């Protein structure tokens, strides 16, 4: 079972197993279509990772905010051949065909996290990142 | 709370084809998402700063090669090499990971030629200015390098600063050299109490000063 | 082809405000967020806030709030900045400038700036004083108390063009000075004529001045 944390109502944190992720969102396009691995299904995630724990985490993040693999829009991760480091990327952007799942993913990212504002606003370029951190000390391990 | 970024040296002269290396150094990490937001701009005199380098080391659009960006975390750098006439400029480094946005205070590239002497030349206030009430005297002091000058007037053997205003022009675009022009304006009442004055510019190319002058009896 | 067009120079006096635009063109202005900075004369850049066109979104360097207001109007792809309560330390040259956040955050494009002179002068012409001398000779003419700036000079109508330097005026009793030397050989001056032509534009004014030896 994952632990999820909050911190000062803006900074997201998950942990699971060997695996802890910072969650944000904001307007940076870190990952693009043409450079780097497109996710579709769960299985093709192997490239992001050499950590099986961080995948793990990663497909239960998603599962968790009601990303529906089979209809909903494919996101992106870093190949795990390059140095930069693990890194996966959700267009969450509250606009045009995306809305639609963009609200969905508001509802999901509310149940899992209460306090957190949205700030995904109508129409904005709004990307959420899901990379390595270390786990808070302020954040629980229970 | 605000990033402060530090750049050094301040200013640096290159010679043509050798390696120009500036530093930029952030007051706290600017690395998020595997990647360093620190970017690069060249600024010209009269134009707008210009994107050199974007995200630590990725090449702006029409940047030459001879520009190169590296670091991460707090430390970063800039390489130009070769050095090229057109790339005298000043240069800033700018943090983008937190708001507010801050730049490095700037470096200035210039070129490295030899040492020259300047050429000094002092003129007395015109009998128009006279006429109308006032007392500008005029000293250049051209064509020399490097940069780093000290002007002193004399007024009957004694230092004067008050009343002196400088101002020097940027790297010559034919031979690289600088100039500079120091004007002491006094009351035509104050410059007809004097007989003697004299413009003394110290400079690394000799160790006694250069020295002119006028008597405004001659 | 990206173009950012800022409006020209402007002067106000301190107390006033002023407002100045920039034109954005070549890319979608409703899709990027605008930043302002500021650069006072020899000095550093410094970072003065931003406007989204696309909904109107606003963020500010707390050091500039009550100083500045951003503004934009989509229909022309325009943005404006307005400052307010004007003293000296606002005069400088403002840039409008493009962020774009491709693998990064950086800003890309930047308008040509715009500058604006806090001041309470009035448009004054300048006096333009010949310096003769009292094997190559230097020339001078000392061009003095005008407002605004510029200035142009130039030697013999144009013909006269190496062996100048113009330096850049400096502020004294509220107005402009400056000086421009040139050098030419002796056996050209006196037998040949060294005229400085001064042009103030803002003032309508063209003065020549002939180089003559003193008596
Ligand atoms: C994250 O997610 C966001 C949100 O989806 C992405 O932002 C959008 O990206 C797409 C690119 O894939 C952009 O789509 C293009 O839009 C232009 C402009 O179209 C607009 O104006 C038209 C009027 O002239 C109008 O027809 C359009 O309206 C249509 O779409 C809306 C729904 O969005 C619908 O309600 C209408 O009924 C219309 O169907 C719209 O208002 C358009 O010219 C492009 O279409 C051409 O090119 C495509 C090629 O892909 C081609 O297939 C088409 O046939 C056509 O020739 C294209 O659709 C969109 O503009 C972006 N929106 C914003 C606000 O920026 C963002 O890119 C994602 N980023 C990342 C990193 O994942
Ligand atoms: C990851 O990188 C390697 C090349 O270094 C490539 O062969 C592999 O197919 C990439 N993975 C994906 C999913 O594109």
């Amino acid at each position: 079972l994952p632990l999820l944390c909050t911190l000062n109502k803006s900074h997201l944190y998950i942990k699971g197993g060997n695996a802890s992720f910072q969650i944000s969102f904001d307007d940076i396009a870190v990952l693009l279509p043409q450079y780097d691995v497109i996710i579709q299904h769960p299985a093709d995630m192997s490239w992001c990772s050499k950590s099986d724990d961080q995948i793990w985490l990663s497909q239960w993040f998603m599962n968790a905010v009601g990303h529906d693999w089979h209809l909903d829009p494919p996101f992106l991760c870093r190949n795990r051949t390059k140095t930069e480091g693990f890194i996966f990327q959700v267009n969450t952007s509250k606009t045009g065909v995306n809305e639609n799942y963009a609200k969905k993913f508001k509802t999901g990212m509310h149940h899992l996290y209460r306090e957190y504002p949205d700030s995904c606003l109508n129409g904005k370029l709004c990307l959420m990142k899901a990379q390595p951190t270390s786990w808070p000390l302020q954040c629980p391990l229970d | 709370g605000d990033i402060v970024l530090t750049q050094s040296p301040a200013s640096l002269a290159v010679s043509l084809g050798q390696r120009a290396t500036i530093s930029c150094r952030a007051s706290e990490s600017v690395d998020d998402y595997g990647i360093s937001f620190m970017n690069w701009f060249q600024q010209k005199p009269g134009q707008p700063p210009k994107l050199l380098i974007y995200t630590a080391s990725s090449q702006g659009s029409g940047v030459p090669a001879r520009f190169s960006g590296s670091g991460s975390g707090t430390d970063f750098s800039l390489n130009i090499h070769p050095m090229e006439e057109d790339d005298t400029a000043m240069y800033f480094c700018q943090q983008s990971k937190e708001v507010p946005y801050t730049f490095g205070g700037g470096t200035k590239l210039e070129i490295k030629r030899a040492d020259a002497a300047p050429t000094v030349s002092i003129f007395p206030p015109s009998s128009e200015q006279l006429t109308s009430g006032g007392a500008s005297v005029v000293c250049f002091l051209n064509n020399f390098y490097p940069k780093d000058i000290n002007v002193k007037w004399k007024i009957d053997g004694s230092e004067r600063q008050n009343g002196v205003l400088n101002s020097w022009t940027d790297q010559d675009s034919k031979d690289s050299t600088y100039s500079m022009s120091s004007t002491l304006t006094l009351t035509k009442d104050e410059y007809e109490r004097h007989n003697s004055y004299t413009c003394e510019a110290t400079h690394k190319t000799s160790t006694s000063p250069i020295v002119k002058s006028f008597n405004r009896n001659e | 082809e990206v173009q950012l067009q800022q409006s020209g120079t402007v002067l106000a006096r301190p107390g006033a405000s002023v407002k100045m635009s920039c034109k954005a063109s070549g890319y979608t202005f409703t899709s990027y967020w605008m930043h302002w900075i500021k650069q006072r004369p020899g000095q550093g850049l410094e970072w003065i806030g931003a406007i989204y066109p696309g909904d109107s979104d606003t963020k500010y360097n707390q050091k500039f709030k009550g100083k500045a207001k951003l503004t934009a109007v989509t229909s022309t792809s325009t943005a404006y900045m307005e400052l307010s309560s004007l003293t000296n330390e606002d005069s400088a040259v403002y840039y409008c400038t493009r962020r774009n956040t491709l693998t990064g955050d950086y800003f890309d494009y930047w308008g040509q700036g715009t500058t604006l002179t806090v001041s309470s002068a009035k448009t004054t012409p300048p006096s333009v004083y010949p310096l003769a001398p009292g094997s190559m000779v230097t020339l001078g003419c000392l061009v003095k108390g005008y407002f605004p700036e510029p200035v142009t000079v130039t030697w013999n109508s144009g013909s006269l063009s190496s062996g100048v330097h113009t330096f850049p005026a400096v502020l004294q009793s509220d107005l402009y000075t400056l000086s421009s030397s040139v050098t030419v050989p002796s056996s050209t001056w006196p037998s040949e004529t060294v005229t400085c032509n001064v042009a103030h534009p803002a003032s309508s004014t063209k003065v020549d001045k002939k180089i003559v030896p003193r008596d």
